[PDB]
């Protein structure tokens, strides 16, 4: 936060109190990044 | 994919237990060259004691290579 | 009975009270560390989190001024060392030994003998090549204590100079090696027979490493003198040697 | 510390409490 | 070249005129290697005269002033005690 | 005589009794003679060995009272490095110059700045996440660097998985810091030892000087302008440190030395020694208690 | 066994953990929650009036159940069996 | 004497349990 | 440090950063000359870093000042090439040299010493080790107040 | 702790006979008399 | 839930970073958290929760595509964009704070962390033009042009 | 920006001579100014700075280092000393270094060559024996209607000979 910054201005809509994006630390805490780990065969979706 | 490897190393253990473990691998000079060699490949060191012995693990979880290897020395 | 039937608070008063009958102790009595070391190999892992306040009370008393004291400062940390290794903690070996190290001048001869048995412990369990300090520095430091006159270092010096000599004997030059036969040779003269009969088993891990027929002059020349005991000594090291 | 979860769901609603509006 | 003539090459003279040991010397070199208090004189005398002709080298590069080459001047010759070890090789120099 | 002198706080600031690690100076005990000192022998004794004075009480006595007689004292044109140390001798005294290189003997000048460089890897390579650190890599060090008193360089250097908002240039236990202004990726650490007499500067002005000395030097090479000197007084059991600070950095160095100089095995084994050279004990085993 | 008390659970469900530990995590349901009813059995109906030699009741629950566990992993669940208020 | 009481003396302060628990209850 | 005091300052604005850079102009006038005045003639804008010499120097800015001529050639035994973050000047035509850290000897009496980087900016100078390229030039104090600009 | 020197800044009763909400307040006379008291030490003597 | 399941539960909850107001004991909150996990790509131990949350995943895409098309039909603007997020998490495994580059399967794992804490707005890692300067503000010049591509 | 860096050696001021210098001149006039009287130092009574000696902030400093080592060499060698306690020399005891192999008398290496031993050309239908050697089918043969033995070991081949197909992966570039 600067009190004493100057900032960009825009039309937009409003973010709630606590919005993800007021909250990007609680996201990037625990969060790993994807692998591919097979699956057992009964497992794939039928679908796709 | 854990009872897989909990199997494998009961029999392991029984047939230890058993005075009979000379019987799960075929004993000669060829064959046990071929299976050491083909042991230092895998990459997970439980499948490795086990391959050593003679009893295989074919799960999802292990990788081509190692599902691979195992399949070939079944056959 | 063991310990397994007793649980963590119990476990916690009875080591607590232990440590209070050994900083009150005042006389040269052994049950003590018979106590420790029964208590401590009954419940082993279990032990570990007791390891790091017990071993800053063992180098506290290693400063005190009285001599006892200090003494039985070393015995403790002989008696703890296998629980030590058991619970895996290898940087607090490293720690108690390098401080061993530091008081091999000592002028007492029963606080030096009780300090040399632990550096034999902790030796013995450890990994030569992570050891601190490293083995070509310690033997070195051992040979003139192998002219120390009392009983208790030398019996406990022929032990850690044997030790060595089978496992890390590349660690010293082969004329310090003869330099420690002349002094086993020495030491023949002891009217103990521990000292006598360890000094011939370390003969035998010397010529391992150097080779025979430097030991066997030295042995040969031996034989020349008026004493029995000096003679039968070396006739025992001669078929050791071979 | 984890007190906003609770702060978190009762800002769900606070729509409701336009229902009643005071102008002095 | 005297140094050198010895075979002193282990000893090494700066530009300040110290006398500087490179190495771990033998007793044989040791003993090859101590010189007289002559020797030791001349090259504390010549460390005097260096020090003073070096401060005229600096006002003349136009480092320092007028006043303070004076004051630099003033400043060795009552402290030749403390910058160079002439008393040392002859002790009588305390007097001066 | 102890009232004439000045107390006992004025006497001992003349000795080495800092350096030994004790809190408190009321169960100080010198070893006396006991009747083991020519117990290894019994004839078998030269002449020099039953009639020479042993050199073991002088060496004690110049030990205890080496900070003032190793003073600093006056300018003689130059000064002596004890090598493979920096330790300067103020003088040519050949009691004192045997009981140091016993203190440092074995290498312990170069020991010591290599574990304390080791502990602080292992204290960063813990904080990662925390502070945002994205490698913390110990440096390939000259075996020279540790006792060349003239010049360094950084021992380890950091690097910043974003951006650092550091403060300008303070001192370890400063509280008033800003973080506003200068943006860094890259820090580095250097680790100075010292060994200071009654005549030296304080620990604090002594890092201070030699961080604003080397930073413009035009000799030590440094990987970025921000940084961290962490000194060290080996002979007064004292350290402190000078730098530039990002948030989290100060209080997790202010710990980190703490625990350092208690239980860092290197400088256990430099209390250790120097209490045996100067033969000193104490009459109580309940001081944690 | 079964759960009734709030101290009671949250040494009922790391005596659970115990078991999947020894046993699996990948076995059936029923035989997890089959297990830890024998275990609670031995310990606790006998617990008035034990004698002092542990280490053949360690025996004889071993051998007759057929199940091998470590001497080490065993005293684990001794002292969390020393916690269990209600029986 | 000695300077300081502190060499003379062995213990600084040894806790009796005996007295203690006699005053507690 | 036996090295004379500075007079000129031109600030260099690069990619990566900002180069201040001071330059003797009484002990060498006509290296200044050849600087000064390619710094305002525009001719060494949008110069990349050319040839990197490992352990001996790198190099940029090449094209030349005025008929293609050199330079004549001045030593002073006080400015020598002992650092890194020196600026040199090569024989040929109208080309710039920036030592490296080695800092040998061996490329001295064959180029000419010219002046230095002020300490704040070694630092993005030791960053380079896609070059870099120069934006904008502020020659903040002319010393040849005369003859640049008339 | 080092010195042993306690300087004791005796508070009246009349300070506070005038206000309310007096358990703050007298954590900012605190304040005032600690600093007034910094202030009047010599350099050589004012605390680290 | 089981009852050898709670010990993990509990841990989950409170890595869980969308706040629950059911406890653990109610089944709503067990399929809660562990969709929070898939898209945290968490890890467990239990064998079958690591079946249970194969099962969410599977069903999670078409269930959040059949709330998507019912509130893009009542004309209702704010469940919308958050249900749309919500396909997207469904497929690529991540949270919407993430870097974007995490879709491409072949972006290297230190430039991925390093964009994730810049605080920079991501357009502005758009509008580089060059190779030269894409390196630059990754402060990698041999994975400039991987990047830039 | 504007100002230039100045070279300032010939008059540069050492920063703690100059710092002990000046709290020196004040502790000078401390004294004279009148109903002082409090000391929160604790050292009061030593005059702590009085006893320090400053050395003059001008000086410039240059370094001799000390190379002899003064260890007794008797005792660094040989453990034993005439002298004893009264030696004026350190007996430290170091500088030992593990720099011998233990051989006991009284008790990307290429190991196949590539030309035959009994051809000296190309393997051309290779051979493996029991041991590790390499011959042609007909360097094989041939070497059995003389000798029973593998020509390098001279130890039992038994006519024995596995075909070398391994050779042809290691003979080429490719590896496999
Ligand atoms: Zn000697
Ligand atoms: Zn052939
Ligand atoms: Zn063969």
């Amino acid at each position: 936060f600067n009190q004493e910054g100057d900032y960009n201005f825009k039309y937009g809509i409003p973010l709630e109190f606590y919005n993800e994006m007021h909250r990007p630390v609680h996201f990037l805490q625990f969060s790993e990044l994807a692998g591919d780990e097979e699956l057992e065969a009964e497992q794939i979706d039928v679908f796709s | 994919r854990k009872e897989t490897s909990r199997t494998a190393t009961w029999l392991k253990n029984k047939f230890a237990e058993e005075n009979i473990t000379h019987k799960l691998t075929k004993n000669d000079a060829g064959s046990k060259q071929i299976l050491k060699t083909e042991a230092a490949n895998v990459l997970d060191p439980s499948l490795r004691k086990l391959i050593e012995s003679g009893i295989g693990t074919h799960h999802a979880g292990l990788t081509r290579s190692d599902r691979s290897l195992s399949e070939d020395l079944f056959a | 009975l063991g310990t397994a039937d007793l649980d963590e608070r119990l476990e916690t008063r009875l080591i607590d009270a232990l440590l209070i009958a050994f900083q009150e102790q005042t006389n040269s009595d052994s049950i003590i560390f018979k106590g420790f070391g029964a208590v401590t190999v009954s419940l082993d892992i279990r032990m570990k989190p007791f390891l790091a306040p017990i071993v800053s009370t063992i180098l506290n008393h290693l400063k005190h001024k009285t001599p006892l004291v200090r003494q039985h400062a070393a015995d403790l940390c002989a008696i703890l060392i296998p629980v030590i290794k058991n619970c895996h903690e290898f940087e607090m070996l490293n720690k108690l030994n390098i401080i061993l190290y530091e008081s091999l001048g000592e002028v007492y001869p029963e606080v030096l003998g009780s300090i040399i048995n632990a550096m034999y412990c902790i030796t013995s369990v450890m990994d030569l090549d992570k050891l601190q300090p490293p083995i070509n520095q310690i033997l070195p430091t051992l040979t003139p204590i192998l002219r120390n006159k009392h009983r208790k270092v030398e019996v406990n010096t022929i032990k850690f100079v044997g030790l060595i000599g089978k496992l890390a004997p590349t660690y010293a030059p082969p004329k310090e090696w003869m330099r420690i036969c002349f002094e086993l040779l020495e030491l023949l003269k002891s009217t103990n027979k521990e000292i006598r009969r360890s000094a011939n088993a370390t003969f035998g891990f010397i010529a391992e490493a150097i080779g025979p027929h430097d030991v066997l002059v030295a042995l040969l020349n031996n034989l020349k003198v008026q004493e029995r005991q000096l003679r039968v000594c070396t006739a025992v090291a001669i078929g050791i040697v071979a | 510390k984890n007190e906003w979860r609770k702060s978190a769901i009762a800002n769900t609603l606070l729509y409701l409490r336009l229902k009643n509006i005071y102008v002095s | 070249l005297l140094i050198h003539r010895k075979g002193l090459t282990y000893l090494h003279l700066d530009y300040n005129f110290n006398l500087k040991p490179t190495k771990t010397l033998t007793t044989k070199e040791r003993k090859k290697s101590r010189l007289g208090n002559s020797f030791h004189l001349m090259r504390e005398l010549l460390k005097m005269m260096k020090l003073i002709v070096d401060t005229h080298v600096q006002f003349r590069l136009g480092n320092v002033d007028a006043f303070q080459l004076a004051d630099g001047i003033h400043y060795i010759l009552n402290h030749i005690g403390q910058l160079t070890g002439i008393y040392r090789y002859k002790y009588k120099v305390m007097h001066q | 005589v102890i009232q004439a002198l000045g107390g006992i706080e004025t006497i001992l600031e003349h000795t080495l009794f800092k350096g030994t690690g004790f809190n408190s100076w009321e169960g100080l005990f010198w070893e006396k003679a006991s009747g083991f000192e020519d117990s290894m022998q019994f004839k078998k004794l030269t002449h020099a060995q039953r009639t020479g004075l042993s050199q073991i009480p002088n060496r004690r006595f110049t030990l205890w009272w080496s900070p003032t007689i190793n003073r600093a004292n006056v300018y003689v044109g130059f000064l002596v490095q004890l090598d493979l140390t920096g330790i300067f001798l103020h003088g040519k005294i050949p009691t004192l110059k045997i009981s140091l290189i016993q203190i440092f003997r074995a290498h312990l000048w170069q020991k010591i700045h290599e574990s304390i460089v080791f502990d602080i890897c292992q204290i960063l390579d813990g904080e990662l996440d925390v502070l945002q650190i994205e490698s913390v890599t110990k440096e390939t060090v000259h075996p020279r660097k540790s006792y060349k008193m003239n010049s360094s360089a950084a021992d380890i250097t950091m690097e910043s998985v974003h951006e650092w908002e550091v403060s300008k240039p303070s001192l370890l236990h400063e509280t008033n810091d800003s973080f506003k202004g200068l943006i860094t990726n890259k820090m580095w650490f250097d680790v100075q030892l010292r060994y200071g007499d009654y005549d030296s500067h304080d620990i604090s002005r002594y890092v201070r000087a030699k961080f604003l000395d080397y930073t413009t030097d035009n000799v030590s090479m440094y990987p970025s302008p921000t940084g961290v000197m962490i000194g060290i007084d080996l002979a007064y059991n004292m350290y402190d440190a000078y730098g530039n600070w990002f948030n989290g950095l100060k209080p997790l160095i202010q710990n980190s030395m703490r625990t350092i100089m208690k239980a860092n095995p290197a400088l256990y084994v430099l209390r250790e020694r120097i209490r045996k050279g100067l033969q000193i004990y104490q009459s109580s085993v309940q001081e944690p208690f | 066994y079964y759960p009734k008390d709030p101290s009671n659970v949250e040494t009922y469900e790391q005596i659970l953990q115990w078991v999947t530990e020894v046993l699996g995590n990948d076995i059936p349901h029923d035989l997890i929650i089959g297990t830890a009813d024998i275990f609670i059995r031995q310990l606790k109906e006998n617990e008035e009036n034990e004698d002092g030699n542990i280490e053949e009741r360690k025996e004889k629950i071993q051998h007759e159940l057929g199940i091998n566990i470590d001497s080490l992993k065993f005293n684990e669940l001794v002292k969390l069996m020393k916690n269990i208020t209600d029986y | 004497n000695p300077l300081f009481v502190q060499q003379d003396i062995e213990s600084i302060y040894k806790t009796n349990y005996e007295k203690l628990d006699e005053a507690v209850n | 440090n036996i090295e004379p005091q500075t007079t000129a300052k031109c600030i260099l604005y690069t990619t990566k950063g900002n180069i201040a850079i001071e330059l003797w102009a009484k002990e060498c006038p006509e290296t200044c000359k050849r600087f000064l005045s390619m710094l305002s003639d525009g001719t060494f804008t949008n110069g990349e870093f050319k040839e990197l010499k490992p352990t001996q120097w790198l190099m940029f800015n090449a094209n030349s000042t005025g008929e293609y001529r050199t330079v004549a050639e001045e030593k002073n035994p006080r400015i020598r090439f002992n650092r890194d973050g020196l600026l040199g000047w090569d024989r040929r035509r109208n080309t710039w040299f920036i030592t490296v850290l080695a800092d040998s000897k061996h490329v001295l009496n064959d180029c000419n010493v010219f002046g230095k980087i002020v300490g704040k900016s070694i630092y993005i100078f030791r960053e380079i080790l896609y070059p870099a390229v120069l934006k904008d030039v502020e020659i903040t104090i002319p010393f040849f107040e005369d003859i640049f600009g008339s | 702790p080092k010195t042993g020197h306690l300087f004791l800044k005796i508070i009246h009763t009349s300070v506070w006979a005038g206000q309310k909400r007096l358990s703050q307040l007298a954590k900012w006379k605190t304040a005032e008399e600690v600093s007034a008291l910094v202030r009047s030490l010599p350099k050589e003597e004012q605390p680290k | 839930v089981r009852y050898e399941e709670k010990r993990e539960l509990k841990q989950l909850l409170e890595k869980a970073p969308i706040p629950i107001r059911e406890d653990i004991d109610d089944p709503l909150a067990k399929v809660n958290v562990l969709l929070q996990s898939y898209f945290s790509q968490l890890k467990f131990e239990g064998f079958a929760l690591n079946s249970d949350i194969v099962f969410i995943h599977q069903n999670a895409g078409r269930l959040l595509r059949a709330m998507f098309e019912i509130c893009l039909k009542r004309g209702w603007g704010h469940p919308t964009r958050m249900l749309l997020n919500l396909c997207k998490s469904a497929t690529t495994k991540m949270w919407p704070t993430n870097c974007p580059l995490r879709q491409f399967k072949t972006c290297p794992v230190e430039v991925i962390k390093r964009l994730e804490a810049s605080t920079v707005p991501w357009g502005d890692y758009l509008q580089l033009e060059t190779p030269a300067e894409v390196g630059r503000a990754i402060r990698s010049e041999k994975y400039g042009k991987q990047v830039y591509d | 920006k504007y100002t230039l860096t100045v070279n300032d050696d010939s008059t540069k001021e050492d920063l703690l001579n100059f710092e002990r210098k000046e709290l020196a001149e004040k502790a000078k006039k401390r004294r004279p100014s009148d109903d002082n009287e409090l000391v929160l130092n604790m050292s009061g009574k030593n005059k702590r700075l009085t006893k320090q000696i400053n050395q003059p902030t001008n000086i410039r400093t240059t370094v001799l280092m000390d190379f002899q080592p003064d260890v007794c060499k008797d005792y660094k060698q040989t453990g034993y000393c005439g002298y004893g306690d009264s030696c004026k020399f350190l007996h430290s005891r170091d500088d030992f270094k593990t720099g011998w192999k233990l051989n006991q008398e009284w008790n990307d290496l290429e190991k196949i060559p590539f030309k035959c031993t009994l051809c000296k050309e190309d393997y051309k239908s290779p051979v493996v024996t029991n041991c590790g050697h390499y011959f042609c089918g007909s360097c094989f043969a041939k070497d059995m209607k003389k000798g029973t033995k593998c020509f390098i070991c001279h130890k039992e081949t038994h006519g024995s000979a596995k075909v070398a197909s391994d050779l042809q992966k290691m003979l080429n570039k490719r590896k496999s």
